[PDB]
């Protein structure tokens, strides 16, 4: 069913997984749109997400507690 | 200045920019980020204010709960709405610039420059005049 | 368009500040503005980069963009072969006795010197950013400055670590206090703050009209313990013997009382 | 040689002299009880546990080198003497727990383990350390680790101590950081090994040396070194590696007995019996207090400075054997002398209450000090303020001076603290004035506030790049001193550093405060403090102050019980009838002070109404100083009214009755607006209510509007505030209008209270709710006055000093004609109003101040602030403050 | 050894061996490493990884769970530990110089598996939990040999007269062994065991290492020259070992078994629709703890009284507590209800609460480890009664009426604080000084028994281990014997040595022996020694 979610969504899915096994599956599902990793707390996160938004590349952002409001 | 509460999603914001762009008003978003700081802040207002006084532009100012982070921000703010202007923002070629479009703004209505003091009152009167702030927050 | 206007007028009028050194020469001031004023603009046009309208721009950013690296890869040296040299500066002309005790280092430091002045006096002339960049070959002989100063420092620490060896009591006091210790040694003056820190309570040496010869030890709280065979500066001049001379005269003067 | 030593220590030797014969003493001490029962036990063998258990001493001078003349041996283990000079150090009386201390570390050090004696903190553990390793001639370093850690210098230290062969202790392991623990218990860790490889029984004869691996190479590790580590467990790696000790329990009573004796006191036993007891219930039943210190060290403190008394107390009756002196009169004077100064008012009673009960029927009589008295009583009465002996009026306050004065003979680095309205400044002025007169010796203070300014500025900064030291406030000051071209020498210097401590601003001071009083500045010059410079804090509550710091200064607590409010009462009215306000004007305030004199007696209108008002609620803590400060500010407004009037009509001035009706309407008028004056209306209402049932004065008869809503006529008549409100009519634009403001009985009654606090330019602020209209008032009856320059200020979360530098510059100017520099408005005749609105939002740092508030506190109390840029001190003339802000609640 | 690991499992993990890593507990960052370094596939199913370490918080979590944990623990038992001992030391070390060094480590293995088996017994034994760990052991192996190599120079056998015995003792008292120890009274019982066992009459046929066991037996000791006929009576020690073999009373076990009981009460009360429970027992609380008491305190008369002034802070002090507990607990009950917003701090109570844990932000006095909530307010609510009273004695009458009272004190806050002011009291009353008043205790069978000037009542205190008949101590198997009440009375020292036949008892405060408030000075039946008292754990608790 978050499997379903994640295929079909509206609004950009926010993963809350314990373990890892969400976040490698939306990578090993993604790898041939090259799913970048990123993290609110690196710095070069904007930069990332720059790319992110030109080349049409998919980016993953872990650590969304701090979150960054240049998302918005 | 009106301030809305409400939950996120009402359509607060998008009233507020509808009701702008219906009565021409121009409409001036902060723009947030990790990295954002006080002198940033302070530029933003310097730019509205600027825009506001000097020129008859009228702006409404789109604020947010989450553009707010600091205590600071928030009382910069407070001075912008109760005495209608903010003595500390412009200092030096700041000031001076400021007291050019004045004087620029004066003559395009039709006022005398006189001296700087009477420039920075016509000034915070067109700025009481031709500023308005929405502050959208969650109750 | 504005903002590639922005930075052409910011680099074309920026100049380096200069600050007089000791009436010596005058060093750089402003290294953290400079330096936040470059990594501004360089992620300002990395991002410029990664506009959509960029590619009408394209080249002209490209080009600021190397001039701003090249800034950066000039820059960085700069501030590294300026510190090590006021630190070397420091080690090198307040004492009069490092010459003596490092010959080679001293000669290669004030060959260093010479040049380090001449590309400041050229600097001075024009404390333009584009002129100083433009001059010819600035970082090939600031990283061979650069290297010098990394090689003659290390080569400082090692002799400061061969005078820890030959008197190990050293090893308690700083490396800056080594480094007064062995450079003042012909004035004891400087050496009896520091006497303190090596032995258990010996707080100052009562030395001869001439302070030539060590005549004894005395407390901190003025007790004095005379040699029985008082030992001689001027027959073992180096730091370290005459100390281990001191320090066994010391403990063969407390058998004998 | 006991006795002969007990003679010598009675009569007078030099400090050398008398510390070899303290150290003999302690020693032959400890041989006495030795020998007297662990040897005389029926014990007939010298090779019996009974003797091999001490330490016994083997001199063998034939022995060729130096380090095996002596040997040292305790049960079965045996140590080289190493001979190195210690001078004179403390020397430890050998108690039981000592003596198991020095059994267990020796047999640690002879199977080449180390040693951890665990315990609570002040039993002497690492002095334990120290006094084994000097009885072995051994260099023993002690390094503490509350935060004075740094691996960079600690593992050069641990390779000299390998090298050289001198021991290593540490203050309190488990104070490390994690990774600074667990890093310097691997270089512990493999020091150690080597050390146990260097016993390994099958390579006893160590032929190739043993060494370890620190600094990332080979270092010779000394079979002679060791490595303490003194807890409170220990790391998992020195666990099998080290001996533990509970050193829990110090022995009390036979250390202050043998330092009894060794003080000459000839009833050591009964002395140390009453005083170990004593100590505990101080700790016990006194109350808790950061700066108590009840301690081993204290107690030692205490011992010796009554054997110093005990010694004047001979000379002087010898110039005027001798063994009939009341040894506990001494004992307890002494007590008294070293904690009563820094004993709250509270616990001087519990204080005597425990030294009866411990020492029963034995009196402290005080020092008489009557040379200074005469010369403080000179002082007060030529400073206005209030002298008294003892139970007298002031008695109090005047023994704080002498405390202060004691306090400053024994040791530099004062400390005088208490809650803000004590008389403290007053005090430790009135001692300078005093010792200026007496002495004859010029005192010199230099008040400076630490919070105002940076560190960097306060002490100095060094370029980053020219590597150039330009000294601050404190070490401009110092250096000063020291060089004296004017010749600072010869004076009395005292650096006050009035404002609050906290243990950042203190760091380079903890070297001056100490023995070393060496100010040690980054660039390397190491300032030396002259014996005529005192260093003094005048603080407030001593809540964010490190231990160091206070157990380095001499302290001096000023309770609020200290400075009365008859004294306040006596100085006001003393200041009044001779201080001229602006010799007519010197008539008129001697006429109101006669005629307000009644009222403020011990059990006057005044003391009642205060006493009541401190039970109301108020926007802001009410202070007995703020609070008189403000009455006294009416009173003086009161007299200048009474002035104008009588230069409005020269002819027929103000009368003795109609002055009398006057000032004695408008004390009520000036307590109710004063007193509760910064509370709701209902506060006000039930103070003037208050008012009304215990004065005898004459009230407005109308029972429904409250007293609050009058004024005083300058006729002696209570008016209404409505008859002088006036209707006004405002121009049609001006509707609403940001500035217009429209007078009302608020707006007259703030502006009438705005003109009396401002003629005295006293700050003041206006606190109220949102939106209440303080702002508007406060800005439109600053610019009604035509000579008053109002600045708008208005203070956000992140206001610093530098905001009001900053508008100084751009205002103001520096001139240097007058005796000082000057700060002073450009335009002429104008007094800059410097109205600081939201004056309360400015953030506290961690240590409970904000900088601008001080900065203000500065300015406003002393009149003057110190200027970064040269270090000098500039006088505020035509400069005033004025502030505004909403309630703290919110 | 970090690189060395990290090669060998390299190699490990290639070629498909196994690795070792001992003592891994000491590198907790290396650990971390590990656990991420392994977390990769690993290309060999035949290679093994072994972390042998020891049970320290230390260690990372996410290694733990990670991997299979196997816990492993010494099996208990005199024997047992005694074997450990024997095989740990080598043969060589036994089986050489004088044959008696042989005998004497036995000695010290015996010594070393009673203070070791005593440790089980934790409150009742040894008072702390010390480490007497395998160090320890070495240490007086040590010194065993290196004092025997001193004494007799040559291997003939020294006669057993002519062993240093002074020196082991004390170098096993003072050093080694009681290094660790830190109260006085385990000092005591450590010294008790080396002077009973450490003396010349250990080598004679008749001697006795534990006497009275199981009522009559007794463990006679071994007829044995050699190490292989004390290891051959090892092995044939019965199973049947009570705690009679340490010294303790045969008791201890089930007192031991009883805690253990409730340690797996609390540990299931530990991991235990709360909303309605926590309602009802908080409600409860309130209805079982006292509403409020007020300070009625600080009269400037009679201020001089030291009970006074102690009184004055208990007061306070406990006021102060139940005022804090009486609102956090409303603030739980309206929660419960949901009328109001809930916090941080309730949220660390009401998870505190549901477990069992009793609130740090409560525990203002001394607290035994690890009480349950329920008895935390129990006792906490006689301490508010007995408060109650205080004050209302001190109301009807004054402080004078202070000094009749009959308080326990173990509700007290601070005993030492009311021994103390009795100290004072003492002192003002006849103008003594501190210094020359000691302590007479009598046990009087009267709860309400007349005080006689310088006689104070207290009520509460238990003595464990002995009965207490007309001043005289007996001991006895029951535990827990109640004093009916016991007189303090602060007499002037007589500076006379105590006779032989009497005990100094500490009064711990609660049943777990880690605060001592004083001492008692108790005469014991002529039949009994004092050395029995000390071996057996008898004291008295406040609680
Ligand atoms: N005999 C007296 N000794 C001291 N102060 C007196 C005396 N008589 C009257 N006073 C008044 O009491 C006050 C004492 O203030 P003082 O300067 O000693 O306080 P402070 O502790 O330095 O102030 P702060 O509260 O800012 O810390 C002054 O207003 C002074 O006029
Ligand atoms: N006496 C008065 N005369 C004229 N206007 C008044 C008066 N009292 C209140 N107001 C009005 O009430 C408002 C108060 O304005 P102002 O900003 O001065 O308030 P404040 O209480 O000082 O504010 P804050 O607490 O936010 O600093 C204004 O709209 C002002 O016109
Ligand atoms: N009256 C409305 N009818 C339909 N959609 C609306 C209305 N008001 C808001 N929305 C939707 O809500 C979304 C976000 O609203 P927004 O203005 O961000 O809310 P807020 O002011 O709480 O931030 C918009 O995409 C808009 O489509
Ligand atoms: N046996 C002793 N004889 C005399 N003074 C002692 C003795 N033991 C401790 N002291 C005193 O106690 C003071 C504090 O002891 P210290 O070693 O600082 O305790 P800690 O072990 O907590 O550091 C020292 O100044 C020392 O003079
Ligand atoms: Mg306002």
């Amino acid at each position: 069913e978050n499997a379903i979610m994640l295929k079909r969504f509206n609004r950009y899915p926010l993963i809350i997984d314990p373990s890892g096994q969400a976040t490698e599956f939306i990578m090993n599902e993604y790898k041939d749109r090259k799913i970048t990793r990123t993290s609110f707390l690196d710095d070069a996160f904007r930069k990332n997400l720059e790319s992110a938004l030109r080349f049409g590349n998919p980016l993953l952002v872990q650590d969304v507690e701090s979150y960054d409001p240049v998302l918005n | 200045h009106l301030l809305l509460i409400g939950v996120s999603g009402a359509g607060k914001t998008t009233l507020s920019r509808f009701v702008a762009w219906m009565n021409g008003l121009s409409v001036y978003q902060i723009k947030v980020h990790r990295k954002y700081t006080g002198e940033d802040f302070d530029e933003d207002l310097r730019t509205v204010l600027r825009r506001s006084g000097c020129k008859n532009e009228k702006i409404a100012f789109i604020m947010d709960e989450s553009n707010v982070l600091d205590s600071g921000f928030l009382e910069r703010m407070n001075t912008l709405l109760a005495n209608g202007e903010v003595p500390g923002l412009f200092e030096g070629d700041e000031y001076a610039t400021l007291m050019t479009q004045c004087k620029e703004g004066a003559q395009k209505e039709g006022l005398m420059l006189d001296s700087h003091e009477e420039l920075y009152k016509w000034f915070t009167s067109q700025v009481i005049r031709n500023l308005h702030v929405v502050f959208t927050m969650n109750p | 368009e504005e903002f590639l206007k922005q930075i052409r007028e910011v680099w074309n009028t920026y100049e380096l500040d200069l600050v007089n050194y000791q009436n010596k020469c005058r060093l750089i001031r402003g290294w953290d503005d400079l330096f936040n004023k470059v990594k501004e603009h360089i992620n300002s046009v990395s991002a410029m980069k990664l506009s959509p309208y960029y590619k009408v721009f394209e080249e002209d950013a490209l080009s600021w963009e190397d001039k701003l690296n090249r800034i950066m890869a000039l820059f960085d040296v700069w501030i590294d072969v300026q510190r090590r040299w006021v630190y070397l500066e420091g080690i090198f002309t307040g004492s009069a006795d490092i010459k003596h005790l490092l010959p080679v280092e001293t000669q290669r430091f004030q060959s260093i010197s010479t040049e380090f002045l001449a590309l400041m006096k050229k600097v001075s002339k024009s404390p333009l950013v584009m002129d100083v960049l433009n001059i010819q070959g600035v970082q090939r002989s600031l990283e061979r400055l650069a290297d010098l100063l990394g090689k003659i420092q290390k080569a400082l620490g090692e002799y400061l670590e061969r005078e820890r060896s030959s008197f190990p009591r050293f090893y308690f006091v700083g490396d800056e206090d080594l480094l007064e210790i062995i450079g003042n040694s012909k004035n004891v003056a400087k050496l009896q703050k520091h006497f303190k820190k090596m032995f258990a309570g010996v707080s100052s040496i009562i030395l001869n009209e001439d302070n030539s010869v060590v005549l004894g030890i005395s407390s901190r709280e003025g007790e004095e313990v005379m040699f029985k065979t008082p030992v001689s500066i001027t027959e073992h001049p180096k730091i370290n013997e005459w100390l281990t001379l001191v320090e066994k005269e010391m403990r063969v003067t407390l058998a004998k009382l | 040689t006991l006795n002969v030593l007990a003679d010598s220590v009675l009569m007078e030797q030099p400090p050398l002299r008398r510390r070899k014969l303290e150290h003999l003493i302690t020693e032959l001490v400890h041989q006495r009880d030795v020998t007297r029962s662990l040897i005389k036990s029926k014990i007939d063998n010298a090779k019996s546990f009974e003797w091999l258990s001490q330490m016994r001493f083997y001199f063998d001078p034939k022995q060729t080198d130096v380090l095996q003349q002596l040997s040292i041996q305790m049960a079965n283990a045996k140590f080289n003497y190493g001979f190195e000079y210690l001078g004179v150090q403390d020397k430890l009386v050998q108690t039981p727990l000592t003596d198991r201390c020095y059994l267990t570390m020796t047999q640690a050090l002879e199977a080449r383990l180390g040693g951890s004696p665990f315990g609570p903190a002040g039993t002497g553990k690492t002095e334990s350390v120290k006094a084994l390793g000097h009885q072995l001639g051994r260099f023993v370093l002690v390094f503490n680790c509350d935060e004075t850690f740094d691996f960079q210098a600690m593992g050069r230290i641990f390779v000299g101590l390998c090298q050289v062969g001198a021991w290593g202790c540490f203050d309190e392991f488990n104070r490390l950081e994690e990774r600074m623990l667990s890093a310097v218990s691997q270089q512990v860790q493999c020091i150690q090994e080597a050390l146990r490889e260097h016993s390994n029984p099958n390579y006893d004869k160590t032929s190739a040396p043993i060494t370890c691996e620190l600094l990332n190479k080979q270092v010779k590790v000394s079979p002679d070194m060791a490595i303490f580590i003194t807890m409170n467990n220990l790391p998992d790696n020195l666990k099998k590696l080290f001996r533990s000790l509970a050193m829990t329990k110090p022995d009390r009573q036979l250390i202050a007995q043998v330092m009894l004796y060794s003080q000459g006191f000839r009833t050591a036993e009964v002395l140390a019996n009453k005083i170990v007891p004593f100590f505990k219930l101080c700790d016990e039943q006194l109350s808790s207090q950061s700066h108590y210190d009840f301690g081993l060290r204290a107690l030692k403190s205490v011992l010796v400075s009554a054997g110093n008394v005990k010694r004047e107390r001979i000379q002087k009756i010898k110039r005027e054997i001798a063994e009939n002196l009341p040894e506990q009169e001494i004992l307890i004077q002494s007590v008294c002398e070293t904690m009563v100064p820094k004993l709250v008012a509270e616990d001087i009673p519990l204080l005597f209450s425990l030294l009866s009960d411990v020492f029963p029927g034995v009196q402290y009589h005080r020092g008489e000090m009557t040379a200074l008295r005469e010369e403080l009583k000179k002082v007060c009465q030529e400073m206005y303020l209030t002298y008294g002996d003892g139970e007298e009026v002031g008695g109090m306050w005047v023994e704080k001076v002498l405390q202060l004065y004691q306090i400053t003979q024994i040791n530099h680095g004062l400390m005088m603290v208490g809650p803000s309205g004590s008389g403290k400044s007053m005090a430790w002025r009135v001692l300078l004035k005093a010792l200026e007169r007496l002495e004859g010796v010029e005192g010199v203070a230099h008040i400076i506030d630490p919070k105002a300014i940076s560190k960097d500025h306060l002490y100095g900064t060094l370029d980053p790049n020219t590597r150039e030291w330009t000294d601050g406030l404190f070490t401009h000051v110092l250096r000063k001193i020291i060089d004296s071209v004017r010749g600072e020498l010869q004076k009395r210097q005292w650096i006050v550093f009035d404002g609050d401590v906290d243990p950042e601003w203190v760091e380079n001071l903890n070297s001056v405060l100490d023995d070393n009083k060496l100010l040690t500045l980054p660039n390397g010059e190491r300032l030396s403090l002259p014996p005529n410079v005192r260093i003094m804090f005048e603080v407030q509550d001593l809540k964010y102050a490190t231990l160091a710091t206070v157990s380095r200064c001499g302290m001096v607590w000023f309770s609020e019980d200290v400075l009365s409010t008859d004294m306040i009462f006596n100085n006001f009215l003393a200041r009044l009838r001779s201080i001229p306000l602006d010799s007519p004007m010197l008539q008129i305030q001697r006429d109101a002070a006669t005629i307000m004199q009644p009222y403020f007696t011990s059990n006057g209108l005044v003391t009642k109404a205060l006493e009541h008002a401190f039970q109301l609620e108020h926007i802001m803590d009410l202070t007995r100083l703020r609070c008189l400060g403000s009455l006294f500010s009416m009173l003086h407004q009161a007299c200048r009214n009474v002035a104008q009037y009588n230069a409005n009509h020269p002819d027929f001035p103000m009368q003795i009755e109609q002055l009398e009706r006057y000032i004695q309407r408008y004390l009520v008028y000036a307590i109710l607006w004063s007193l509760s004056g910064d509370s709701r209306l209902k506060m006000r209402a039930e103070l003037g209510e208050y008012i009304r049932r215990i004065t005898t004065v004459p009230l407005p008869t109308a029972p429904n509007i409250p007293i609050i809503d009058y004024e005083v006529s300058i006729s002696g008549e209570w008016s209404p505030w409505q008859a002088k409100v006036p209707q006004i009519e405002v121009e049609t634009h001006k509707v609403a209008a940001p500035d217009v403001v429209v007078p009302t009985l608020d707006t007259v009654r703030h502006e009438a209270l705005l003109y009396t606090w401002l003629a005295e330019h006293k700050p003041l602020v206006l606190c109220g709710p949102p939106g209440s209209g303080k702002t508007m008032t406060l800005f439109s009856a600053l610019r009604a006055l035509p000579d008053m320059e109002v600045v708008g200020l208005n203070f956000s979360s992140a206001t610093t000093p530098e905001l009001l530098l900053k508008t100084f510059d751009h205002y103001c100017e520096y001139r240097r004609t007058p005796n000082g520099v000057v700060l002073a408005p450009v335009q002429l005749g104008k007094w800059l109003v410097l109205f600081c609105d939201e004056i309360n939002l400015p953030d506290m740092d961690k240590y409970g101040t904000q900088r601008v508030i001080s900065f203000i506190r500065q300015m406003v109390e002393h009149g003057g602030f110190y200027r970064t840029s040269d270090q000098t001190w500039v006088k505020l003339e035509r400069i005033q403050f004025v502030g505004a802000c909403n309630p703290p609640t919110d | 050894g970090f690189n060395q690991a990290d090669k060998a499992i390299n190699t490990a993990v290639k070629s498909g061996r196994w690795v070792m890593l001992k003592n891994v507990h000491l590198a907790p960052g290396w650990l971390m490493q590990l656990e991420k370094k392994l977390h990769s596939l690993q290309p060999h199913a035949c290679f093994r990884l072994f972390l042998t370490m020891e049970i320290n918080p230390k260690v990372p979590v996410n290694l733990l769970r990670a991997g299979r944990i196997f816990v492993f623990e010494p099996p208990p038992g005199v024997k047992a530990n005694m074997l450990r001992t024997f095989s740990s030391i080598p043969v060589s070390r036994i089986c050489k110089s004088p044959n008696e060094r042989a005998r004497l480590y036995f000695l010290l293995a015996w010594f070393h598996a009673i203070i070791q088996e005593r440790l089980r017994y934790a409150p009742l034994g040894w008072s702390k939990k010390y480490e007497f760990g395998e160090s320890d052991l070495r240490s007086a192996c040590d010194t065993v040999d290196t004092w025997l190599d001193d004494t007799a120079k040559g291997r003939q056998n020294i006669s057993p007269d002519k062993i240093p015995w002074s020196a082991l003792k004390t170098l096993m008292a003072q050093s080694i062994y009681g290094g660790r120890v830190d109260n006085e009274f385990d000092q005591r019982l450590l010294n008790t065991f080396l002077e009973r066992l450490f003396t010349t009459r250990s080598f004679d046929s008749e001697f006795k290492l534990a006497c009275k066991v199981d009522g009559h037996k007794d463990i006679q000791m071994p007829d044995g020259i050699r190490r292989e006929e004390f290891v051959q009576w090892v092995e044939l020690l019965p199973d049947t070992q009570t705690p009679s073999w340490l010294g303790l009373p045969n008791n201890a076990e089930r007192v031991l078994l009883t805690t253990q009981g409730v340690d797996m009460i609390s540990k299931m009360l530990k991991m235990q629709a709360w909303m309605r429970t926590l309602h009802t027992t908080a409600s409860n609380w309130l209805h079982l703890i006292p509403q409020t008491l007020s300070h009625l305190k600080r009269t400037v008369e009679n201020i001089k009284d030291p009970l006074f002034r102690f009184f004055e802070r208990e007061v306070k002090m406990g006021a102060k507590l139940l005022q804090d507990v009486r609102q956090d607990l409303a603030d739980v009950v309206q929660v419960c209800e949901g009328k109001k917003k809930q916090t941080n701090y309730l949220r660390t109570l009401i998870n505190e609460l549901v477990k069992g844990i009793l609130p740090r932000s409560w525990s203002h006095y001394t607290v035994p480890a690890g009480m349950t909530v329920i008895q935390w307010v129990s006792d906490f609510s006689e301490r508010i009664k007995q408060l109650q009273n205080i004050s209302l004695a001190a109301a009807s009458g004054g402080a004078k009426e202070l000094k009749n009272i009959h308080v326990c004190l173990g509700g007290l806050f601070v005993p030492e604080a009311y021994i103390t002011a009795t100290r004072q009291y003492v002192a003002q009353a006849n103008s003594w000084s501190l210094e020359e008043l000691c302590l007479e205790v009598n046990v009087t069978t009267s709860q309400g028994a007349t005080l006689d000037a310088c006689s104070f009542g207290v009520t509460g205190l238990k003595l464990q281990g002995a009965t207490c008949n007309n001043n005289k101590l007996s001991l006895s198997n029951a535990i827990s014997t109640a004093l009916p009440l016991t007189q303090l009375r602060w007499v002037k020292q007589t500076n006379t040595e105590k006779k032989a036949s009497v005990v100094t008892l500490p009064v711990y405060l609660n049943f777990t022996r880690a605060d001592l408030i004083f001492t008692v000075d108790f005469e014991i039946a002529t039949k009994e020694d004092p050395r029995s008292f000390y071996e057996r754990g008898v004291a008295v608790l406040c609680t």
